[PDB]
RNA sequence: GGAUAGUCGGGGGCAUUCGUAUUCAAUUGUCAGAGGUGAAAUUCUUGGAUUUAUUGAAGACGAACUACUGCGAAAGCAUUUGCCAAGGAUGUUUUCAUUAAUCAAGAACGAAAGUUAGGGGAUCGAAGACGAUCAGAUACCGUCGUAGUCUUAACCAUAAACUAUGCCGACUAGGGAUCGGGCAAUGUUUCUCGACUUGCUCGGCACCUUACGAGAAAUCAAAGUCUUUGGGUUCC
RNA sequence: AAUUUUCUUU
């Protein structure tokens, strides 16, 4: 997920590393890359429920 | 004949479930039983199955394509491939 | 004014008149005959050609079509008749 | 306008954030019975920056014109974004910023825009109204020492 | 006052009085006449035949050497398209914009010039029919006119 | 009657016009017949040019004006006198006084 | 010059070859100079034919459009995958 | 070259009038002194002198900490409004001179629109 | 009618580019009022309001240039570029040869508002909520605010949709501006062209004076060429 | 800001 664009459409994300995916695995469900932030790497996301 | 004014594919259901409900599924199912394009072949031979795959036949390209649940795009999906790909092009550039 | 010569109408007053408004309509274009700077033959233009005009023998373009009278840039000593 | 990236001995240093014109003088620019043309293109320097600078560009009379219109057609508006385009490339080619900075105060962008625009109405008062910075690089923490310490 | 349009214009060429062959020319008819055999099997439409024939070859007026209009000089010698020239350049640009509609659906503007062209070459096909340039069943179908035209 | 022959504003061999908005009231005058006015104010008052030439910097600098297009309404230029009711006679002018 | 127009008029007089198994006997046979294939061709063949054109010394255009689209600026009616010009008459497409 | 130059600020609305002075960068401000807190009429705040009193104040702010010279910027309530300065700019600017610290620079930044949303008032406007 | 050449257009559609402003979000600086109004008042602000500074997001719109100026059958069309189809005028010793004008019935487009589903909802803002004015304000004033304002696929089909003035054709008075094209200058200017100046002409948008003429008059170059009443054709 | 009303005739 740091690796990507901000605002950049994804699916099946992982809340944890290694997870394996948890986050919009829903059909038509998404989720959106918010921001980055590299200091402490943690990355902003936006979930199907807002 | 024309052998039906407006419910057309819905006539099936008789005069159940409601007016606005039959012409709701009347859309869904015209949308859900269309042959299309498959992007690879050129034929108008995609069919649904399962909403959300859709296989065209033939000797060739016997691809299985992961779509929408009764049309093989959606207008979401594509602009996110739109946007993914502005992205991508960003990023490259 | 109130008492004119239709039937004559001046000279310089019907040069500066529309062709189609004059007294009887006639064209105001020619042709003329242009020679090639390196050869010999001669080759007959028109003045509001629309075409690429291409001298017989070996030579470039000769003229340039537009809206009006097209422009010759060869130096050709053209005969007008 | 300047962006305080280093310090150095209690006396910080800036580095080049882009230009503008005062509304005052653009107020003053812009006329009627005249025609503006403004045109912007994005350019890259020999290290990573992207610069989007604009242009903007009126009509003039010829000292012996008599109507008051003065106006250009928008062929000869599309001929002259063209020709602006033609000349910021080729001048914007290979710079970097110190030459940008450097071509940018003499102003021969409008220069050679108004001279590449003798073929099409003459033009005036071309000048570059803002240009805006949009990348920049790895804060160049030791090409500020490069540049820095004389004087 | 154009027909499909309220453009008030008059511009158009004024044949002079004297319907004669010109006075310095050696067109020599025939050569003519074979001249404009060869570019029609060129192929090119008569209006480019005196187009090209004014403007570089300086002959003024075909009929005035020739003694018939072209066309008539290409029924005469056999080279007589099946179509009139005006009715094909019609039919042609139909078909252009029923592909730029049929591309592009939303423009209006298109689909009105696409009617006034098909209410023009009806009537001029109707013309045609009674006159007699075509045969009396021609018709016109949207599906079959890129064939016709090809 | 026709009070006036252009009917108010300045609408030849057009269909539509935008509309703007008056600075006072805020209401939708089009653009054709909105009065405009080119207010072009000095920066500071003509009665504070010494005081600013005795406080200023820069070895006599120019100082800047100010340029506004203000665009009325029929009702509030005529409330605020920019534009005057005239005769009948005089209706017919338009070259300013 | 666009390219349609060019195709246009080396259909009105050269030669064409239509479909893949003819284009492949005529890239075979050397009396090729042009391919045009068309993007919704197979990659597998795409790239078959590319090493065909590379042994034969023929000249690739991979042009915008589907197979339908290729059809259409050749002036059939039926979907056209390959083009093989053999002959471009008198036209500038090799 | 013994002199500091700030930033003078100026917000010249029809309901009340900003006279604020930072230094030469635009964090860290010294001085934000409105006529709100100089008239207590809640009519006056834009008053000229009111504007002046604040003005005034400012300058009194400013030399207690030791500056001299100030680049003023008057700016009017801007963006889709009337952006025309109130009466407050001028007596403003007149109290920054006559209260002896320089004025240099002298710069209208008023946000105008290129064309920006709609502004209220429903069409006939405001029928006061 | 069609073709051809150089043009012209804020004409249409698609893709693309840029601009500040508005609102909101995060962060930094001192503190007491900030908004708003004729006056106020509601509301929120030592928990940091407002302002100032940096970054970002959303949607809307293309200010100034912008005009008694352009385009389109009209409704309407105003950021850059590219593509496509089309259009008027002009030039033409090019082509066809009456192919023409106006229309019942029948069809295309048709501002804004209004409807059905999808997306989006920054600003403004029907309904509404409060707060002032008034005897009563249910309204005009301030803040917030749903539908709506944006867009796609289907609808309808009217406005002071106006030039309150149907379309085509002929004639009729003097002048000066403006747009597009063309013609002419042993004209001017700037490192073969452009810009400017002058004259002529065609087609538009209009303007000033006047009334041979018309009208009941206001006024009209058409609303004139009508008791001296008849060019053609629809609507009413 | 704020300003509602003037019976039927002579
Ligand atoms: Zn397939
Ligand atoms: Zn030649
Ligand atoms: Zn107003």
């Amino acid at each position: 997920v740091g690796e990507m664009p901000e605002g950049t459409i994804i699916s099946n994300v992982e809340e944890k590393a290694g997870d394996r995916g948890a986050l919009g695995r829903s059909s038509g469900n998404y989720v959106i890359i918010v921001g980055h932030d590299v200091d402490t790497g943690k990355t902003r996301v936006k979930l199907p429920s807002g | 004949t024309k052998r039906t004014k407006k419910v057309g594919v819905t006539g099936k259901y008789g005069v159940r479930y409601g007016a606005s409900l039959r012409r709701d599924v009347r859309k869904i199912e015209v949308q859900q039983h269309s042959r299309y394009q498959c992007p690879f072949c050129g034929r108008n031979t995609v069919k649904r199955t399962a909403a959300g795959i859709w296989c065209c036949n033939g000797k060739g390209c016997k691809k299985v394509l992961a779509g929408g649940a009764w049309t093989v795009t959606t207008a979401a999906a594509t602009s996110a491939r739109s946007t993914i790909r502005r992205l991508r092009e960003m990023v490259e550039v | 004014v109130l008492a004119v010569d239709l039937l004559n109408p001046s000279h310089e007053s019907e040069m500066r008149k529309h062709k189609l408004k004059q007294l009887v309509q006639g064209p105001r274009s020619f042709f003329m005959d242009v020679k090639c700077p390196g050869c010999f033959n001669i080759t007959t233009v028109f003045s509001h050609a629309q075409t690429v005009v291409i001298c017989g023998s070996c030579a470039s373009v000769l003229c340039q079509p537009t809206g009006g009278k097209a422009r010759l840039m060869e130096g050709c000593s053209f005969r007008r008749k | 306008k300047l962006r305080v990236e280093d310090i150095q001995g209690k006396s910080c240093l800036t580095s080049f954030n882009g230009l503008s014109i005062t509304s005052d003088k653009l107020r003053s620019l812009v006329r009627k019975w005249q025609t503006t043309i403004e045109a912007d293109q994005t350019i890259k320097t020999t290290d990573g920056y992207l610069c989007r600078v604009f242009v903007i560009g009126f009509t003039r009379r010829r000292a012996n014109q008599v109507k008051k219109t003065t106006y250009a057609q928008s062929s000869q508006i599309r001929a002259i974004r063209q020709k602006m385009f033609q000349v910021i490339q080729n001048q914007t080619s290979s710079c970097s910023m110190r030459e940008l900075v450097q071509k940018l105060i003499p102003e021969v962008i409008g220069r050679e825009i108004e001279r590449a625009t003798g073929s099409i109405f003459p033009l005036q008062n071309v000048l570059v109204r803002k240009v805006k910075i949009l990348k920049a690089p790895k804060h160049d923490a030791q090409k500020l020492l490069e540049l820095h310490g004389e004087s | 006052g154009r027909m499909h349009s309220k453009g008030k214009g008059i511009a158009s060429s004024a044949l002079p009085y004297v319907r004669s062959p010109p006075a310095w020319c050696k067109a020599d008819a025939d050569s003519v006449v074979e001249q404009i055999l060869k570019f029609s099997k060129k192929g090119m439409s008569p209006s480019q035949i005196g187009v090209t024939l004014r403007d570089s070859h300086g002959i003024p007026q075909v009929r005035f050497i020739t003694g018939q209009k072209i066309m008539r000089i290409l029924k005469a010698n056999g080279l007589a398209p099946e179509l009139p020239e005006d009715l094909y350049n019609l039919i042609k640009k139909a078909v252009s914009v029923r592909k730029h509609l049929e591309r592009n659906r939303k423009d209006k503007d298109s689909k009105f010039r696409l009617i006034l062209i098909e209410s023009r070459i009806h009537r001029l096909a109707r013309y045609y029919r009674k006159v007699g340039a075509l045969p009396p069943t021609w018709k016109y179908e949207s599906a079959t006119a890129s064939a016709l035209v090809a | 009657t026709q009070k006036r022959r252009n009917n108010g504003r300045n609408k030849h061999g057009r269909g539509h016009v935008k509309f703007v908005r008056c600075i006072n009231c805020s209401r939708a005058v089009p653009k054709d017949k909105a009065i405009k006015r080119w207010t072009i104010r000095n920066m500071v008052e003509t009665a504070a040019i010494r005081d600013l030439s005795e406080a200023s910097v820069y070895s006599e600098y120019t100082i800047p004006k100010l340029y506004i297009k203000l665009q009325y309404c029929v009702s509030c230029a005529i409330h605020s006198r920019v534009v005057r009711v005239r005769s009948r006679e005089g209706r017919r002018i338009r070259t300013p006084p | 010059d666009t390219i349609n127009a060019k195709l246009a008029l080396t259909m009105k007089s050269g030669k064409y070859v239509l479909g893949y198994k003819s284009t492949l006997k005529t890239l075979r046979s050397g009396k090729a100079k042009l391919i045009l294939i068309a993007g919704n061709c197979p990659p597998l063949r795409k790239s078959e034919l590319e090493y065909y054109a590379m042994l034969s010394k023929a000249n690739v255009h991979h042009y915008a459009g589907t197979n339908i689209d290729l059809g259409t600026a050749c002036g059939k009616l039926f979907r056209v995958g390959v083009l093989a010009i053999t002959d471009a008459g008198d036209s500038d497409i090799l | 070259g013994e002199l500091v130059f700030g930033v003078a600020h100026i917000f010249a609305s029809f309901n009340d009038t900003f006279v604020h002075i930072t230094d030469l960068t635009g964090k860290e401000t010294i001085v934000r002194v409105t006529g709100g807190m100089k008239v207590k009429t809640d009519r006056d705040e834009s008053s000229p002198y009111a504007a002046m009193l604040a003005a005034q104040d400012a300058a009194a702010k400013c030399k207690e900490v030791g500056i001299t010279a100030l680049h003023i910027k008057i700016r009017a309530t801007g963006g889709t409004a009337t952006k025309t300065p109130g009466p407050g700019a001028q007596a403003a600017l007149r109290a920054l001179a006559r209260a002896g610290m320089r004025i240099g620079r002298i710069e209208d930044v008023t946000p105008i629109p290129t064309d920006s949303t709609r502004r209220k008032g429903g069409r006939r406007g405001r029928r006061l």
